[PDB]
Formats: structure tokens, sequence, C-alpha cells
């Protein structure tokens, strides 16, 4: 006795396999799961003739086609994202003012926060995994972008985590190659160095929340032991991201594209996401708070950019 | 060769360190005389976050050097 099933590592490229109903999933194809549940030492069923099953890659072709599709090697990758799929598929994806939210869950405001802001940055994902889970997610249907959010930033449904952490990791798998950052430091006493950053280094800044203070100047050391100013002379990025440890910071309208509120402490804290439309908007999970100005602990503010050169001579 | 590493307090703390040393290697300097856990800690260079596995020459990090020490955020 044997029904027809197909086999996926992307659930675009399906391959029809025929499965002996005496022996289980795991014997015939390897780690095996149905819509996230792990099959693998379960048997067929009739009700499974026809559907889809994710595998373990276990030859050059699923190999060949996992890389295409995820960007990683991690053989625990697969299982990472079925795993947390189980879960995201339970989540709410409510609809705020045309951004998809999640409804708070599973210690899920960080993941939440970083949804909001990637819907508000020009970023172009290489992976198609996240290129096609984004476009469902920007629809409302997000379960699977934050299953694989949580598997590339190797993080598990209900741990704690860093939306500057997650943004950072994700910058990775985004076609961030032609961006640019130069940087000047002057001392009075030992001259001038240039330093030149690209890609992920070239959008994230840890330090200051301000893109202003970023390019009037920073006081930092000098290793000839006086201060000198670090400025901004060229950025060419459709963002930046400005962070600094959790302070009580004022979000003026119009001036930053949308920003991360940090309330608690480092062992357990809450985000909010602030954006700035028609007047302020604060967004927890469901909830959306409209004011004309906003003061709160702040850790991540996004600002939009094209091309920026300094006139400091 | 020693480098400065300033904490949240503004504390400032002396390591000694090689160019070859990784960030990891940084990070255990760090957990031997302040007790933080490699896991909490993320190092800073100039507003530029410091990655494990790569080394302080990779960052043109030398002699009198000072890195920043923030912590991870724990979001829920
Ligand atoms: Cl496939
Ligand atoms: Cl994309
Ligand atoms: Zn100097």
């Amino acid at each position: 006795r044997t029904i027809k099933v197909f086999t996926t590592v992307d659930n675009i490229n399906l391959h029809t396999q025929v499965v002996d109903m005496s022996m289980t999933y795991g014997q015939q194809f390897g780690p095996t799961y149905l819509d996230g549940a792990d099959v693998t030492k379960i048997k067929p069923h009739n009700s499974h003739e026809g559907k889809t099953f994710y595998v373990l890659p276990n030859d050059d072709t699923l190999r060949v086609e996992a890389f295409e599709y995820y960007h990683t090697t991690d053989p625990s990758f697969l299982g990472r994202y079925m795993s947390a799929l189980n879960h995201t598929k339970k989540w709410k994806y409510p609809q705020v003012n045309g951004l998809t939210s999640i409804k708070w869950a599973d210690n899920n405001s960080y993941l939440a926060t970083a949804l909001l802001t990637l819907q508000q940055i020009e970023l172009k994902f290489n992976p198609p995994a996240l290129q096609d889970a984004y476009y469902r997610a920007r629809a409302g249907e997000a379960a699977n972008f934050c299953a694989l959010i949580l598997a590339y930033c190797n993080k598990t449904v209900g741990e704690l985590g860093d939306v500057r952490e997650t943004m950072s990791y994700l910058f990775q798998h985004a076609n961030l190659d032609s961006c640019k950052r130069v940087l000047n430091v002057v001392c009075k006493t030992c001259g001038q160095q240039q330093t030149t950053l690209k890609g992920v280094e070239a959008v994230m800044y840890m330090g200051t929340l301000s893109y202003e203070q970023f390019k009037k100047g920073v006081q930092i050391p000098c290793t000839c032991g006086k201060q000198a100013t670090k400025y901004l002379v060229q950025q060419e990025s459709p963002f930046v991201m400005m962070s600094a440890p959790p302070a009580q910071y004022e979000l003026k309208h119009g001036t930053f594209t949308c920003a991360s509120e940090y309330t608690g402490n480092y062992q357990c804290g809450h985000y909010k996401h602030i954006t700035s439309k028609e007047t302020l908007y604060c967004i927890d999970g469901a909830l959306l708070t409209k004011s004309s100005e906003y003061k709160g602990p702040i850790t991540d503010v996004f600002y939009k950019e094209n091309s920026y050169t300094t006139t400091i001579k | 060769m020693q480098i400065f590493v300033k904490t949240l307090t503004g504390k400032t703390i002396t390591l000694e360190v090689e160019p070859s040393d990784t960030i990891e290697n940084v990070k255990a300097k760090i957990q031997d005389k302040e007790g933080i856990p490699p896991d909490q800690q993320r190092l800073i260079f100039a507003g530029k976050q410091l990655e494990d596995g790569r080394t302080l020459s990779d960052y043109n990090i030398q002699k009198e050097s000072t890195l920043h020490l923030v912590l991870r955020l724990r979001g829920g």
C-alpha cells in the first residue's frame, strides 16, 4: 500500500514521492514536516494523499534548492524555522493604519517592532524566502516572515530580544552592497583620519540617536590623549539606523521615519514602535495612540536618506 | 598592548590585549575583570559594532584605543 505526496525545501519546487504506508516519513525521507508539524516518527495517513511535506535536504537537488531559497547551509535552519512557524501561525497580525503589526504573545514585542520598521525603510532582501514572506507579511499574513526572522536571528519563540541585533542580522541578508559611509576624525594635534564603511556597517551607529548630531560632530578620545571630533562626510544609503543605550528622548514630528521605545531594564523590557505620519503614532502590538508630541526611553531611530555630503571643510 | 573600555556607568577598564585577539577574547578579559557574561556584552569602536570572530587588527584597533561596552536589550 502506497500514497503519492510532494516533498519540498522551499514550498515552490515540489517533488512527487510514492511513500510506503508501512514505514514512517523519517525512514523514507529523513526529518519531515507537515504545515510546521514534525511527522518524522509518524506513519503515512490516507488524508496525506496529495499534501506537501518539508524535508531536510538529503541529496544535491534539495541542497541546491535550499541554498538558492534561504541563502544558508545551516542544517538546523529548517527545524528551527518549522518550530517557530507552529507558534507564529497562532499569532494575530492586525493592520494598524496600513502597517502589519502583531498582537502581544510569546515575548514578541521586539519582533513586532522590527516588522513595523521593515515596512517603512527601503530594503531589498537577497534570499527569495525573505522576499516572498515579506510580501505576504505586508498583506497581513506575517506568520512565515516572523518564523524566518526567528530562524535567521537564531531566536526561539518566547525568548527576549533586541531590535538592533534583529535588524543587524536581517541587514546581512539585504542588498546594501552600494551603501557607503565616509567619516572624518580631526585631532587639533595629530590631524585628520578619514574612514570608509560599506554595506551593513554604513547604515548602523551605536552611541547617539541624533542623525543631526552625527553630521555636526561627536567628541571621541584620540590615542594622543586629547578629544577629537568625528563627523559624517558622506552617506549613500536609503536609510540610517541611529542607536544608543535607552534614554529619555523627545521625538519631533517630521524629523525621523520611525523609532524603538524600550521600557524596563537589562533583564526585562517591552518595545513600542513610534512612527511619524500626519502626527506621531505609538503602536503597541494591536494598540495605536496618536499624539502631537512624544517623549520616552528611545533606543533606535530610523531616518530616510539618499545621498548626503557635509559642508564642513 | 593596552586598550581602554568605557562601561555604561562611565567606569574605564584597562585590558592587556594583542592585535590578533578576537572580539570573544576581549569579552573573556572583561568577564575576568567585571564578571559580565560574554553573551550580554556588545563592544563598540567609535560607533561601529565589533562582531565575534574578527580581530582587533581587522578593525584597525591600536594601543590606547577606547572601546564602549553596551549590553543586549531583553524586549518581550
Ligand atoms: Cl524543493
Ligand atoms: Cl524584499
Ligand atoms: Zn590626537
